[PDB]
RNA sequence: GAAAGCGGCUCUCUGGCCUGUAACUGACACUGAGGCUCGAAAGCGUGGGGAGCAAACAGGAUUAGAUACCCUGGUAGUCCACGCCGUAAACGAUGAGUGCUAGAUGUAGGGAGCUAUAAGUUCUCUGUAUCGCAGCUAACGCAAUAAGCACUCCGCCUGGG
């Protein structure tokens, strides 16, 4: 639409001290369930407490590493002719993406517990391998045929 | 005749040589003109009120 | 194609020009990719037809465009109205398939006529300039009379 | 700033084409001929000094094509 | 065991077509070993005439031309397109030389007739 | 240049105007059916020349389909001497002759002054615009190179298919 209409914010955290730790509350949380969100964020926590014991940000900003990209596509034609003339938008809207990767294979896999399958991907994203770092570079790639700007 | 070298030029300032003395040179409206062949009536119809929307 | 609903909404129904609507709709299926839905929807009344309504709605995959239109006959309506859904995908040719459709201004005097250098004490006064930009009448040329800060009338002149 | 038609200049009438760059500063760098407009010609009296440039053009005493 | 040469002041012949570009460094009349163009590299489509893909294509055959074994350049440039100038400022930040880029788009006088209408 | 049209350069013989001019004829004027000539563009005849372009046709997209637009080509044909058609939006869908007259206006090339210690202006003629007095039409518009006001030569036109 035609405005900078306001966004809006959700309070950090005070026990891990992270922003994302509310706002994996925004993406784990689905039916308003921020309790169950919250058990969920604090029990990923606690799965760095079995397996490194060390701070939050360490296998939480290595994975923000991991899932936060460079570059994001947009469509731009000329009459038809699709240019991917590609962006780098702020680690706000970055790491609103990386959230929705880790939601998405931190969700989305058959294992026991969401504890479980996210400690499949946040134990995984202990490993910082494999699914997230593909999963940016499946853009990284393209941003050579990406080189066009507003050429023709 | 053919200096092809602006006076101690460095690359951008040759660039900016052969962008503005290579814009005045003409080269290149005749050229995109010369796409295509036209019938001497539409040939008039460039020697029409493009020249004169040009000056008057 | 995929899928119909023929509706004879004031009298029967009867599939010989029905039929002759399926076929022409099988034209419809010659300007097809995926037919997805079509509704017929007619209305004949009393009277020794005064009107004569039918209808067939287009939900395809991508558009959906309807016709509830008249003739006098229904057999007539069937036949113009199922040749303006001809006309209409004759209208839809492009519209379907060329989803391509290929400081200090740098400026004279704004002022028109001259005015004489003793007119230049109104013509500071005039616009509300200290200096006073005219053409000058009595002096051959340009003069102007400036404000000097004594309080006196000025004159900006080389003079 | 006049500098039109070198004609008052050269005045009159000669040659037009038996100098080696006195008539012919018409030349553009490009070995072809200065504008009409940039010029700002007088038209039948710069076809008094056309109708023989465009000799002294390719008489070979001159450079008819170039460039810079 | 092939016959090689140290060349110094090479003539790099680039064309600029409308659709693509070749980018050579030549011989002092001459004839180039080092030498490419854009559509050696695989970049057939819209891609034909990206100005940096311009500039890897007078990046590439730039870097060959130290086989032979030459720093300064002899440019000459002909024909203009859609992806000249970043060519252009390419080879003027090569590892290279530029003092001469020559421009030798060639003009005919009311030539042969165009093939037609578009 | 009546238009059709006419633009590398140089020669050959070649019309046609205008500016001045009464030197001179003394109305030789204007036209114009008929008849005659010229004349786009193709094509047709004979004989060449055959770059590039391109009918015809082929191949590839194109889509339902493509005998089309695009691309790849590619024949006739385009060019040269040499004969013909006589039909073009022939146009400006505005016949020819001459007379009249608000002006703002272009530009040629003369005639004259002109502005003089080199500058730069005014009138006059044919040219070709643009606005607009009057006049003007159904309106649109024309208007000094009148769609205004006159007369002589011609021509067309009679509701549509």
């Amino acid at each position: 639409r035609k405005n900078r209409a306001p966004k809006r914010e959700v309070l950090a955290d005070p026990m891990y001290n992270s922003i994302v730790v509310t706002r994996l509350i925004n993406r784990v949380m689905l039916d308003g369930k921020r309790g169950v969100a919250a058990q969920i964020v604090y029990g990923a926590f606690k799965q760095i407490e079995e397996a490194t014991g060390n701070n939050p940000l360490e296998v939480f900003e290595t994975a923000m590493e991991n899932i936060m990209p460079v570059l994001e596509v947009r469509a731009r034609r000329v009459g038809g002719s699709n240019y991917q003339v590609p962006v780098e938008v702020r680690p706000e809207r970055r790491t609103t993406l990386g959230l929705r990767w880790l939601v998405t294979i931190a969700r989305n896999r058959g294992e026991h517990t969401m504890q479980d399958r996210l400690a499949k991907e946040i134990l995984d994203a202990a490993n910082n391998t494999g699914a997230a770092v593909k999963k940016r570079e499946d853009t990284h790639k393209m941003a050579e045929a990406n080189r066009a700007f507003a050429h023709f | 005749s053919k200096t092809l070298v602006r006076k101690n030029e460095s690359l951008d300032d040759a660039l900016r040589r052969f962008k503005r003395s290579v814009t005045k040179a003409g080269t290149l409206q005749e050229l995109r003109k010369r796409e295509h062949y036209e019938k001497p009536s539409v040939k008039r119809k460039r020697k029409s009120e493009a020249a004169r929307k040009r000056k008057k | 194609m995929i899928k119909f609903n023929i509706r004879g909404e004031n009298v029967e129904v009867t599939d010989a020009i029905r039929a002759y609507v399926e076929d022409k709709i099988g034209k419809l299926d010659k300007y097809f990719n995926d037919g997805h839905e079509v509704t017929a929807y007619v209305n004949l009344k009393v009277y020794t037809e005064k009107r004569a309504k039918v209808e067939v709605t287009l939900p395809a995959k991508n558009v959906t465009l309807r016709a509830e239109d008249t003739s006098q006959d229904m057999y007539s309506s069937i036949d113009f109205v199922e040749e303006k859904l001809e006309r209409q995908i004759r209208k839809y040719k492009t519209r379907m398939n060329r989803k391509p459709r290929n400081d200090i201004v740098r400026t004279k005097h704004v002022a028109l006529k001259p005015m004489d250098a003793e007119e230049a004490v109104l013509q500071m006064d005039m616009l509300g300039h200290d200096f006073y930009v005219f053409t000058d009448a009595d002096s051959n040329g340009t003069h102007v009379v400036y404000r000097r800060t004594d309080g006196r009338y000025g004159l900006i002149e080389t003079e | 700033r006049k500098k039109v038609d070198f004609i008052a200049a050269n005045k009159i009438e000669v040659v037009d084409y038996k100098d080696t760059e006195l008539l012919k500063r018409f030349i553009s760098e490009r070995g072809k001929i200065l504008p009409r407009r940039v010029t700002g010609t007088s038209a039948k009296n710069q076809r008094k000094v056309v109708n023989a440039i465009k000799r002294a053009r390719v008489m070979a005493l001159l450079p008819f094509v170039a460039e810079d | 065991r092939r016959v090689k040469k140290n060349i110094e002041s090479g003539i790099v012949h680039i064309q600029s077509t409308f659709n693509n570009t070749i980018v050579m460094i030549t011989d002092v009349h001459g004839n180039a070993l080092a030498w490419s163009s854009a559509g050696a590299l695989g970049f057939k489509g819209s891609k034909k005439s990206t100005p940096f893909a311009a500039q890897m294509a007078s990046e590439a055959a730039a870097k060959a031309a130290q086989e032979q074994g030459l720093k300064t350049v002899s440019v000459t440039v002909k024909g203009p397109g859609s992806g000249r100038e970043s060519a252009i400022r390419a080879l003027a930040a090569a590892g290279l030389n530029v003092t001469s880029i020559s421009d030798v788009t060639p003009v005919p006088h009311n030539g042969a007739r165009p093939p037609k209408r578009r």
